[PDB]
């Protein structure tokens, strides 16, 4: 606690490298 | 007299009294007949807050005593973790050898501190650095039986540095007083994390102004630009730090700069809403029709996080309405996706198409009658929506909804006059989606129809 903020990992999760990204456009096809 | 006083007060973590012997001029590199300066004696003695002041004060962080032992050194074989992790945060060599080829991983792990050589590896310290004798860390754990230090040393193995850069970790707290004596030491500010950012990003990240522009001022690139492609103003532009966005302009930041999905800074603001962010950038000229890879433009994004105001501050600067993605789909599309009916209001309230076709025919009614959003529904049923349009395979609003079982959807359409015995491009009415998914409320009231 009060520390983990400086470790990479923590960092990358913190940072949300995903929120950059395009997820996808769903459609979810009715028929199947 | 004046030089041994300081050294006294130093060795005895008295910051009064060696505070007024440097401002009486007192040299702060001076040292004793050993070669311990302030910054070693202080180390020596765990006294962190005469180890900062001294360090604020500009000593050479590596000086080394007549047997090559640096502060870190000192502070490793006194088991004095306070002070190795400030010594660490200030850019100490972790990996400095003495005249005996001794690493301060070796003393910390011959004298049994266990903290001091979990601290150390994490901070990137060789394990396999030998003295001149050829023993390592691991060999002198073994022979002084220190079973903790040795267990530790094995399973660590070669993890490696996974502590962020000195750099980093100041710019995480806004630490400019850490940050430029880093900076003086190693004038490279764009020092690399794995992930790849720059001390530049953590600060953006947090806001933290201040370490922002000592960085900028000693050379950082505003403009970095990481594998992933994502700038500091990306990162200013989606946490909504609008000052930052303010100073990042100003320093010479792209507008235009795309991330590896093609994401703009005014994509990353509009998708999380952040209205002055926004109105900042375009009025910078970032371009309000840019595009990701799916086609998404900021609208579309602003429409998907139901962003009201953001959607209304994109239509005010001339963002085309009814713009579409690969998928073809609309922002009105994607507020029918998601249920935000206030984003579709405004929508259509300034224009925008009621009757959009995707790429298989759905309209924006076929999607709000598909994932029961009654409201967006309602909304676009008062606004000239065909309440009998077909997609490519025949399939009608009360079709949609009768497959998904919505009898609040099936409910409304009927009573709107929707009728219940068209056919799909297999002569399939709502009934048969009904029966076929068995859902018997919606069945019921379509029969109790003229169904």
């Amino acid at each position: 606690e009060e520390l983990q903020d400086d470790y990479e990992d923590m960092m990358e999760e913190n940072l949300e490298q995903e929120e950059y990204e395009d997820p996808d456009i769903p459609e979810s096809q009715m028929e199947e | 007299d004046a030089a041994t006083s300081f050294l006294r007060a130093a060795r005895s973590g008295n910051l009064d009294k060696a505070l007024d012997h440097l401002r009486n001029g007192v040299d702060i590199n001076t040292c004793n007949q050993n070669g311990l300066n302030g910054l070693h004696l202080a180390s020596k003695e765990g006294h962190v807050k005469m180890v900062v002041e001294l360090l604020h004060k500009e000593i050479i962080l590596e000086t080394t005593t007549k047997k090559g032992n640096t502060a870190l050194h000192i502070a490793a074989l006194a088991g004095q973790d306070e002070v190795v992790r400030e010594l660490v945060n200030y850019g100490a060599n972790v990996n400095a050898q003495s005249q005996k080829g001794f690493t301060p991983l070796y003393m910390a792990a011959q004298e049994n501190h266990l903290e001091v050589v979990k601290f150390l590896l994490e901070n990137g310290a060789n394990q396999n650095v030998a003295t001149e004798d050829g023993f390592t860390p691991l060999a002198v754990a073994l022979q002084q039986g220190h079973e903790n230090v040795v267990a530790h040393l094995i399973n660590y193995g070669t993890k490696g540095k996974v502590r962020l850069p000195a750099l980093h970790i100041a710019a995480r707290n806004d630490d400019t007083r850490t940050a430029a004596v880093l900076l003086q030491n190693d004038p490279n500010p764009d020092v690399l994390s794995k992930t790849g950012f720059t001390p530049l990003h953590i600060a953006a990240h947090y806001e933290n102004l201040n370490v922002a522009q000592l960085l900028l001022n000693r050379g950082a690139s505003v403009n970095f630009t990481p594998q992933n492609g994502i700038t500091p103003l990306h990162i200013a532009s989606r946490r909504g730090n609008v000052i930052m966005v303010r100073l990042l302009l100003d320093r010479g930041a792209q507008i235009e700069t795309k991330t590896k999905d093609e994401l703009t800074p005014l994509h990353c603001a509009a998708r999380n809403g952040h209205v002055r962010i926004s109105e900042i950038l375009l009025d910078h000229g970032a371009p309000i029709q840019a595009k990701t890879k799916n086609g998404l433009s900021p609208i579309h994004m602003a429409a998907q996080g139901d962003h009201l105001d953001c959607v209304r501050l994109l239509l005010q600067y001339d963002a085309e309405i009814d713009d579409i993605t690969l998928d073809h789909l609309t922002p009105l599309h994607v507020a029918a996706h998601c249920g935000h009916h206030r984003v579709a209001k405004v929508l259509l309230d300034k224009g925008a198409k009621p009757n959009s076709r995707a790429l298989n025919g759905f309209t924006p009614l076929h999607i709000a009658c598909k994932k029961n959003h009654v409201r967006v529904m309602e909304l676009l049923l008062k606004t000239g929506a065909s309440i009998d349009a077909v997609t490519e395979s025949g399939l009608t609003p009360l079709h949609v909804a009768s497959f998904m079982g919505h009898l609040p959807i099936v409910k409304n359409l009927l009573q709107r006059g929707a009728s219940p015995n068209v056919s799909n491009v297999k002569v399939e009415t709502p009934l048969h989606m009904a029966a076929r998914a068995g859902h018997t409320e919606v069945a019921k009231y379509l029969l109790q129809n003229k169904a």
